[PDB]
């Protein structure tokens, strides 16, 4: 349940915050590969139209980042009550210190677990689209280490400005 | 002759997805079925068996908490038969 969750002030930040997250490492990965600035996106010459700051976009522009970077944090309110802010906040797009902390064993559970309601949501949104078929629990190491990236830099982007969402022999 | 498929490996991934296809069906009798049940096992083996892990992915969803089913936990036994002699 994400379009029935609630919303509170600190959702109207977070949401911008993973906006200009995405953004800037998108700008990074773009810098690295030799883009060109063009007014259209193309596959000829990799053109970059939205190397830009996030708040320097519009409605028409932030149509891409607005839903995408609210309803992964409205699963994951839905999942846990977790909305606090209780620490520190933390073209050329510089990113910021993502390798400064490390996952505890409860961060790596929520990443996990963030995870995992992720790929059941696009599994969800996959079967209705069919119907108008890959769990994580069981996925192959070409889709763990394809799926795991979105799942870092989503925990990454939420540890940021306090949000951290707290929640085979022997068995044999 | 089907050892050292090492070159191209989405062609029997697909052919391992159809034959779990087909292996089951409302049109199909025991007469024309035997044979896909005496095919799939000699698939199952003279093969590497590390990208057969792809389907032993959907052997585990649907058999081995139902208790079509024979012929798949034969194969399920013999193939880990044949390791013996992710995917643990």
């Amino acid at each position: 349940e994400t379009l029935n969750v609630i919303i509170p002030e600190k959702l109207d930040s977070f949401i911008n915050k993973f906006a200009e997250y995405t953004h800037e490492k998108w700008a990074f990965d773009k810098i690295q590969n030799n883009w060109s600035y063009g007014e259209n996106v193309d596959e000829e010459l990799k053109t970059h139209p939205m190397l830009r700051p996030y708040k320097t976009f519009s409605e028409k522009d932030k149509e891409i980042y607005r839903w995408p970077i609210k309803e992964s944090l409205k699963a994951m309110i839905a999942w846990e009550w977790t909305i606090e802010k209780a620490r520190e906040g933390e073209y050329n797009p510089q990113p910021p210190d993502l390798s400064g902390v490390t996952l505890s064993r409860e961060l790596q559970a929520m990443a996990e677990q963030l995870a995992e309601n992720y790929h059941n949501t696009w599994g969800r949104k996959k079967k209705q689209e069919l119907e108008a078929l890959v769990p994580y629990d069981t996925l192959t190491a070409k889709e763990k280490a394809r799926d795991r990236e979105k799942a870092q830099e989503l925990l990454k982007f939420l540890q940021m400005n306090g949000y951290a969402v707290t929640r085979x022999x022997x068995x044999x | 002759l089907f050892a050292g498929t090492e070159h191209r490996a989405i062609m029997v991934d697909s052919m391992l997805h159809t034959v779990y296809r087909l292996s089951r069906g409302r049109s199909l009798t025991k007469a024309q079925r035997d044979v896909i049940e005496d095919c799939l096992m000699a698939l199952c083996r003279y093969i590497r068996p590390s990208m057969l892990q792809h389907l032993l992915r959907r052997l585990v969803f649907d058999v081995p908490i139902l208790n079509x089913x024979x012929x798949x936990x034969x194969x399920x036994x013999x193939x880990x038969x044949x390791x013996x002699x992710x995917x643990x």
